[PDB]
This record gives C-alpha cells, structure tokens and sequence, in this order.
C-alpha cells in the first residue's frame, strides 16, 4: 500500500521514500539492513 | 475529521523521520 501511493512513475521511487519504505520493512518484519534492502528492489520493480 | 485523518498522517510520518534521524 504504502508502496503504491508514494510510487510516482512506477519505479521512479526517490530518496525519502526508499528509506521510508526500507525502515518500515526493518520494523515490521523485523529484518536486518540487507533483508530491507533486498525487499524494497524487489517492490519497486512490483511498483513499475 | 477526514482533514484530521490526513493532517495527522503526515505527522506521524514526521514524527517517524525525527525518530530514525535520532
């Protein structure tokens, strides 16, 4: 959800978002730095 | 209320930023 409606042009996410997105994927899943980041490329190529 | 709704998301999203930034 979060993902969708701060997307813009598909896969064209910027700075704010990413690290958004990439601190909320940490917290609710309770992941490392690399599972956030591995996890956010895979939902901005679902976003695009 | 809807404005609330709205008003008060953006806050908690700046409120989540000043916790990360800290």
């Amino acid at each position: 959800a979060f993902g969708h409606k701060y997307s813009e042009e598909g896969g064209l996410i910027n700075e704010s978002l990413r690290d958004q997105l990439l601190v909320t994927i940490q917290k609710t899943f309770t992941y490392t730095r690399t599972q956030a980041q591995h996890l956010f490329i895979i939902l901005m190529e679902c976003m695009k | 209320l809807e404005e609330v709704n709205e008003r008060e998301h953006s806050m908690k999203a700046s409120l989540q930023t000043v916790d990360i930034r800290l």
